[PDB]
């Protein structure tokens, strides 16, 4: 559970941007895996027909 | 007439064999098509990466997609098979019997295709990051099975 | 046991990019000039990733 | 021919599995999008503070 903040938080913007970086890295990974799935499905269609 | 019948049977079965050959050719060509599309995309990415405005996180993303495409190439290379014969895993020769006699045959050559035989395993767009370290002094305790 | 001939220490990693911006890494076991990555148990005890 | 039939059926089922994978990926990414918007708003407020 969120511990209670005892003091003001210094350098907040650095931390917020670090969080943004985390988020966008994960989004990139998910996009890449989606594309892999598209390739796999295309291959499966052609293979089945042959 | 009996000779004629023998030859007729032989040539019919040879026609069947040739049909088999066309089928396997089609399968292998089909696989190569998707490998080609993957390579197109990878070249697109390589072009994108060279722009000097990219920050290193962006290069990391581009490398992520590149790596996944290469992994897909290897997956197709390893897994694709036809009647048990792994067409693209190894270099090998196949021969189809298309006549009624010895040597009335056609040959098909096949190649191992993957990131390694294409010389792309080392494909990487990442610039070096800079590395530093700090002393994380952990005071703490834990118990060990040794008895008191 | 892995035959690494040296002394060891526990460190926290920081990285920089060519623009001079900084981010933070995880825990690593430092052996002279060479680093190994580590994880921390529920008790503060340390393990190296394998 | 029977061996071919087995392969065909298996590959069709595999196609459907891959579709399931795409779907879960999309769901995750959408949630991440909403989270990103919230973080943007927080950064803006931090600047204002």
């Amino acid at each position: 559970l969120a511990e209670a903040a005892a003091t003001t938080t210094e350098n907040p913007l650095q931390k917020i941007d670090a969080a943004l970086a985390q988020v966008d890295t994960l989004r990139s990974d998910l996009g890449a895996v989606q594309n892999r799935f598209n390739s796999a499905i295309t291959n499966l269609g052609n293979t089945v027909n042959n | 007439a009996n000779r004629f019948t023998a030859n007729i049977k032989g040539l019919t079965q040879a026609s069947r064999n040739a049909n088999d050959g066309i089928s396997i050719a089609q399968t292998t060509e089909g696989a190569l098509n998707e490998i080609n599309n993957n390579l197109q995309r990878v070249r697109e990415l390589a072009v994108q990466s060279a722009n000097s405005t990219n920050s290193q996180s962006d290069l990391d993303s581009i490398q992520a997609e590149i790596t996944q495409r290469l992994n897909e190439i290897d997956r197709v290379s390893g897994q694709t098979q036809f009647n048990g014969v792994k067409v693209l895993a190894q270099d090998n020769t196949l021969t189809i019997q298309v006549g009624a006699n010895d040597g009335e045959t056609i040959d098909i050559d096949l190649k191992q295709i993957n990131s390694q035989t294409l010389g792309l395993d080392t494909l990487n767009v990442q610039q070096k990051y800079k590395v530093s370290d700090t002393a994380a002094t952990v005071t703490g305790y834990a118990d060990t099975t040794i008895a008191l | 046991a892995a035959g690494v001939t040296g002394t060891a220490s526990v460190v926290k990693m920081s990285y920089t990019d060519n623009n001079g911006k900084t981010i933070d890494g995880g825990l690593a076991v430092k052996v002279g000039d060479d680093y190994y990555s580590a994880t921390q148990n529920k008790d503060g005890s340390i393990s190296i990733n394998t």
